[PDB]
RNA sequence: CUUUAAAUCCUUUAACGAGGAUCCAUUGGAGGGCAAGUCUGGUGCCAGCAGCCGCGGUAAUUCCAGCUCCAAUAGCGUAUAU
RNA sequence: CGGGAAACCAAAGUCUUUGGGUUCCGGGGGGAGUAUGGUUGCAAAGCUGAAACUUAAAGGAAUUGACGGAAGGGCACCACCAGGAGUGGAGCCUGCGGCUUAAUUUGACUCAACACGGGAAACCUCACCCGGCCCGGACACGGACAGGAUUGACAGAUUGAUAGCUCUUUCUCGAUUCCGUGGGUGGUGGUGCAUGGCCGUUCUUAGUUGGUGGAGCGAUUUGUCUGGUUAAUUCCGAUAACGAACGAGACUCUGGCAUGCUAACUAGUUACGCGACCGGUCGGCGUAACUUCUUAGAGGGACAAGUGGCGUUCAGCCACCCGAGAUUGAGCAAUAACAGGUCUGUGAUGCCCUUAGAUGUCCGGGGCUGCACGGCGCUACACUGACUGGCUCAGCGUGUGCCUACCCUACGCCGGCAGGCGCGGGUAACCCGUUGAACCCCAUUCGUGAUGGGGAUCGGGGAUUGCAAUUAUUCCCCAUGAACGAGGAAUUCCCAGUAAGUGCGGGUCAUAAGCUUGCGUUGAUUAAGUCCCUGCCCUUUGUACACACCGCCCGU
């Protein structure tokens, strides 16, 4: 049969865009005067997340993704 | 007697190389 | 072919098919002593084999073909009857004195 | 010196003159006829070879070249007449 | 005798052992017996008669094969006759009659393409056509960061059911590169004219080949045949052939045949212990004798201790008088061949590509489906046919968890039912199951048969173990109405339980068969035929054919 023939559509579109970055440091809580982190957030009780993830706030969706699940209190 | 010869002449005795393979035969 | 014959088999055909010489393929094979093709007796009379010997030009095919003889294990000799094939067993036949007078002891 | 009207060229006597003895042999050909490679690269019924038969259409022993070989050899090929 | 290339010739002999006499005449094929000159003739034309140019052969005899709208024999329902069932017409499944948002033909000179690639693609099908998150570079060595940039059920601004593919938003494992010495990204992409292997076809026909010997200079031939005459190069026989080899046959499996299985809880049963009734529910412990069906499960014989006729009295053939059996159907299937098919079956392999939504993940929708029974499987204008008053039945073969959840299902309930729930049996003669493989009197019940031979099919208890059912597994079933008496231009059917109805299985199968492959109740008085078609085989014969008649070839 023929080929797939999927080169010469969608015209004018481009790709979704992700932003080039070197360091993974604002992405945390980081208003210390410092960059430091506090006692004061409580951890959660559960064996399931990684003890070196914390949590984060974004003015958009969520710091997360590979379960697709909102971690904020909301 | 040498076999190689006759091979490839038997193969196809009147071929490009024939003469030469039946020239090679006789002596 | 010279090996099968001095096994003691009763004929042996081989052929080997492919590129020998050439661009084009030959078939070539060699037939000696008998071979069946038919029937029944080429299952427990005839063994067959087929191999590929691969070559700068291509693959060569092997087939090789075997008559048995009569008695298991390659003919060791008449034993207890397990008929297969057609055979004329002639033994000897009875010889009798040309002396006029019988045998004394 | 000799030669010979004078010369030259041979011949003769000296001096120098050879190791890559660079003081470096060529002309045709290698399928058969007919001697000598279906080794390698390129070309791909093109360019060409081929007196004749034929080779070349993407592994060409036949073309273009490298190497190797062989025929005669200071000679060898070609055209024509016989 | 001898000669000759041989066919042939008693001359075509007495020829390299070449000389009896003499005349004419040829010197490769064409040009061409043409031009021109001469000559003859009323004329037609006759005699004599070139060259330029062109060409590697033209030709003779014989051999083998192929071919013949040549002859003589033989065979075949992939041929015909006699018929039956059939067919783009009066439904259903797909393979062309027509094609450019590809829509289908990738194998065809047929019958050796086309319901074939076991190819029924809602799995990702050869992707197919299309707003498809991919990297499937995770082969070690040109730049190589320490983030190649590797999600989203998501409120018109993120305009598809779990594709942030409109907008510097963007993240709970996360350091993970684009490549020079070798079929590497996925090895389904070529070349099946480079091949193997495996098939198909010539091949369903009976053909094929040495060795020694004979014939011929030789190719080659004889053997391998005049004939009778077999399904048959099968066998009698004849015989410059004799011996052999392969094929055919024999051989294997399979079919309405057994009074032995010192044989069986699945199948009845001699003497036990059951038992109304004119040696029984001992197959309901279990008859070590069983056996008859069943196990076609293991050991057997019987077309000639035969008859008549035809035939060379042989090989054989046609009918039948002590008598179960007097051509079951398949498998295997030779030499030589095809530029037959397959590199998209392959860890069976020769000769290759280089750089971004790579043929491998993501494609809601969808590929032949844009289709009118002159490619398989379907309608009998009718007592041979009906819905169980009739069945103690005639009958292939599958079925579960070892990778792997996905198998066959009995029985109850939801029920008067698709489909759902529940305990149960089954690794299988043990369960489905005594498999619902026709209803023979045929307890709605046929007179001039639009009307039981459709009911030219969409409404209804309610519609799936699987994302997608839109031309499709949905499912248990309901008044005459497009056909009317077997519907012809022409066709890869068919002769003893065959054709043709019907159905049931198996392969495909998460779902599924109007596909294919097997299995069931079915006959003969047959046509005991033929070579007129289409083909094949043998012999003779002709050939200027050998790329072999789809040949060669002639002329305008």
């Amino acid at each position: 049969k023929k080929r797939k023939k999927k080169s010469y559509t969608t015209p004018k579109k481009n790709k979704h865009k992700r932003k080039k970055v070197k360091l993974a440091v604002l992405k945390y809580y980081k208003v210390d005067e410092n960059g430091k982190i506090s006692r004061l957030r409580r951890e959660c009780p559960s064996d399931e997340c990684g003890a070196g993830v914390f949590m984060a706030s974004h003015f958009d969706r969520h710091y997360c993704g590979k379960c697709c699940l909102t971690y904020c209190f909301n | 007697f040498p076999y190689e010869v006759s091979d490839a002449l038997q193969d196809d005795p009147k071929g490009k190389y024939s003469k030469k393979l039946l020239n090679k035969l006789v002596g | 072919l010279r090996f099968i014959m001095e096994s003691g088999a009763k004929g042996c055909e081989v052929v080997v098919s492919g590129k020998l010489r050439g661009q084009r393929a030959k078939s070539m094979k060699f037939v000696d002593g008998l071979m069946i093709h038919s029937g029944d007796p080429v299952n427990y009379y005839v063994d067959t084999a087929v191999r590929h010997v691969l070559l700068r030009q291509g693959v060569l095919g092997i087939k090789v073909k075997i008559m048995l003889p009569w008695d298991p294990t390659g003919k060791i000799g008449p034993k207890k009857p397990l008929p297969d094939h057609v055979s004329i067993v002639e033994p000897k036949d009875e010889i009798l004195p040309t002396t006029p007078i019988s045998e004394q002891k």
